[PDB]
């Protein structure tokens, strides 16, 4: 088993709800504050369907555009990252959230960080 | 909410 | 004009091939080297269908899980950038590519680097 | 060639 | 008081020995494995003398390049973060590791990743 | 020969004005901008004072803080990298800008870029 | 002037 | 030891 699809959390209050295929796709929404139509957000991305057996983890990632139909951040983040089985699962990551700029303003697109998901809320 | 959510609810 | 769909390069020779779909989809073909059916590999992603009019860049990302039919490197990378516009346009991207490893190792688990891509070699 | 496409061939 | 000054401990098995400057100076030596000279390299940052006093942490940097008397790697590590007091102080990091590679391997010349740093080991 | 010694310049405006000494160490003043002593701030860091032969780069890092006796931003870079000599030598480096906060805001404390350093301005 | 020097102008 | 400073060990 995979083990990917379903719901996950993160210590920043959002929610990643995500379904993995037979063929690699991931699918799904992001919610960056739960209760709020406003905070969902499309995801989608990719995952190994078939990792190595050797107690490696399995590597995958997503990209969301922040923009619906109520908010639009001119802004995406992609997440890195691989998923670890086991009774205490995670999935974890390195990100990316890069905004436009002019040229001028690029230096400060780009922020950095990591997030751990869980499938119980920290 | 939270500062994460906030910071994309200002930006509006 | 999004001006995003079309084919695109990079200076490690790889080739972007991607559609931006009206509802903020990308989807397509990434290759790492030309004229290998082994090198070809499947990407999807997202992008700002409605950015800034005030000279500001067009948000995007994308992802490759490094396997397909003749490989699988256990790998995938997302590249996390901005698409500008005009004669020279340009996606202007920074990327992570992540291997499956053991707990043990995963302080080594993931490069960071940055790539350019043009409309012309 | 390239270095990135060999290191992708390397690991099959 | 700064409370940068003493012994640091992160998850991987390293040590950070450090001395925080009146001036700004970060200087010391980093343990990548305890008990063996080996594994003491120099090293040598900067961090904000003069912090906010809003809530906010104290910014600081750091650099090791991974050559002493016993060993070179042929490589540097750099670690960008904040010092955040009180009774549970901590070191939050990021870093990039590049080691030194041809042209045509560049793009494989750069590790990135995290580190938290308390004052007692895990 | 170390070829780092000397004056390099980015395509921000800035200024790198560095002396890579025997032992690994590297020291010196960066500028933010010229002609202005507010935009001046102390540099350290390290280097691999004996790379490899086989046509590799130089590892090396160094930090700012971003405090001087006119200007404090409580920030600091680090730039990781490698030195690259030949007729058009450079300094290519990734780099990670910290700046403190509060811990519910710590997941937007940390920009990252990339900067090729010249021995020519741009 | 510059971006990057009138952000660290803006902080004081 | 650690698999980090095995990996430095392993460079020479």
């Amino acid at each position: 088993e995979a083990g990917i699809t379903g719901t996950w959390y993160n210590q920043l209050g959002s929610t990643f709800i995500v379904t993995a295929g037979a063929d690699g796709a991931l699918t799904g929404t992001y919610e960056s504050a739960v209760g709020n139509a406003e905070s969902r957000y499309v995801l989608t991305g990719r995952y190994d369907s078939a990792p190595a057996t050797d107690g490696s983890g399995t590597a995958l990632g997503w990209t969301v555009a922040w923009k619906n139909n109520y908010r639009n951040a001119h802004s995406a983040t992609t997440w890195s990252g691989q998923y670890v089985g086991g009774a205490e699962a995670r999935i974890n990551t390195q990100w990316l959230l890069t905004s436009g700029t002019t040229e001028a303003n690029a230096w400060k697109s780009t922020l950095v960080g990591h997030d751990t998901f869980t499938k119980v809320k920290p | 909410g939270n500062s994460f959510d906030d910071w994309l609810a200002s930006k509006g």
